[PDB]
C-alpha cells in the first residue's frame, strides 16, 4: 500500500535518526555524573544535577541539528530559514523524543542508555512542577498512541517543516516540503491501523499540544533567569535568552 | 542575532 517512494522515504529517515543517536551514545561516558547517593542537602550535588540534565539537554541539540541535515529538502531551504525552524522546532522536537522514552509501568523517562529518571529527579534538576506536570503528562498521551519509529522519525520532520515559525523568509516553500511528510505518515497510518481512521488527526493534534507546551518551556527558563540562570551557552542562543 | 554555536553545529 506504502508506495516504493514512500518506503524509501520512511526507510532513510528511521536510518537517519539511529545514526545522529548513536554519535550521541558514543559519548555518555562525557557527562557530569549524577550524583549517586550524596547527602540531600549537598549544594554540589545540586549544581551537578542541573549541569547533567543541561549536558543531555545539549547533545539533544545535536542530534536534532544532526537529524535536521539528514531530512531530505533541508539543507535546500535558505541558511536563515534553517536556523528559525531549529530554534522554533528544538524544544518540541525534545519534548517528542522525551515522550519517545517514557516507561509508562514505571514512569519514568531515561535518557540515552540508562539515565532513567522520575518527577522527584526532575525537580531536583532544576525544574519547577509547572513544566514537569505537562512532560509527563504529554508523554502519558503519546505512550498511549502507540507510536513506532516511522511515525515519531516522519511528524519530527513534519514539526521542522512548519511554514509559520517566527522569521522563516519563504514559508511556501517550507510548506511545501511538508507536504510529502504529511502524506507519507497519512499513508503510514492508514496501514498499521486501517479501523482506526481517527489516529492520524490524533497524532498531528499533538503539534498543537507542542505549540502550548512550547509557551510552558519559556515561562520555565525566563523562572530560571530569576533565580540563578547558569544555563550553557548553545541552550541560552537557541531559547534567546540574552539576545 | 548571530546565532554563532547553532550555525556552526549545521557547518558540520
Ligand atoms: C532547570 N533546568 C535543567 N535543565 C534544563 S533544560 O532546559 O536544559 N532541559 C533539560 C533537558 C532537555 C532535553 C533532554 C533530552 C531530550 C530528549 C533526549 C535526550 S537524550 C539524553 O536521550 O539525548 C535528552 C534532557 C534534558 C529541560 C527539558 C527536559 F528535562 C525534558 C524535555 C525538554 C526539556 Cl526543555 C532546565
Amino acid at each position: 500500500q506504502l508506495t516504493a517512494a514512500q518506503e524509501l522515504m520512511i526507510q532513510q529517515l528511521v536510518a537517519a535518526q539511529l545514526q545522529s543517536n548513536k554519535r550521541s551514545f558514543s559519548d555518555q561516558p562525557k557527562v557530569t555524573p549524577w550524583p549517586l547517593g550524596a547527602d540531600p542537602q549537598s549544594r554540589d550535588a545540586r549544581q551537578q544535577r542541573f549541569a547533567h540534565f543541561t549536558e543531555l539537554a545539549i547533545i539533544s541539540v545535536q542530534e536534532i541539528v544532526d537529524f535536521a541535515k539528514q531530512v531530505p529538502g533541508f539543507l535546500q531551504l535558505g541558511r536563515e530559514d534553517q536556523i528559525a525552524l531549529l530554534k522554533a522546532s528544538t524544544i518540541e522536537i525534545m519534548l517528542l523524543e522525551t515522550a519517545r522514552r517514557y516507561n509508562h509501568e514505571t514512569e519514568s523517562i531515561t535518557f540515552l542508555k540508562d539515565f532513567t529518571y522520575s518527577k522527584d529527579d526532575f525537580h531536583r534538576a532544576g525544574l519547577q512542577v509547572e513544566f514537569i506536570n505537562p512532560i509527563f503528562e504529554f508523554s502519558r498521551a503519546m505512550s498511549s498512541l502507540g507510536l513506532d519509529d516511522a511515525e515519531y522519525a516522519l511528524l519530527i520532520a513534519i514539526n521542522i517543516f512548519s511554514a509559520d515559525r517566527p522569521n522563516v523568509q519563504e514559508p511556501g516553500r517550507v510548506e511545501a516540503l511538508q507536504q510529502p511528510y504529511v502524506e507519507a505518515l497519512l499513508s503510514y497510518t492508514r496501514i498499521k491501523r486501517p479501523q482506526d481512521q481517527l489516529r492520524f488527526p490524533r497524532m498531528l493534534m499533538k503539534l498543537v499540544s507542542l505549540r502550548t507546551l512550547s509557551s510552558v518551556h519559556s515561562e520555565q527558563v525566563f523562572a530560571l533567569r530569576l533565580a540563578d540562570a547558569a544555563l550553557p551557552p548553545l541552550l541560552s542562543e537557541i531559547w534567546d535568552v540574552h539576545e | 542575532k548571530e546565532n554563532a554555536l547553532l550555525r556552526y553545529l549545521l557547518d558540520k
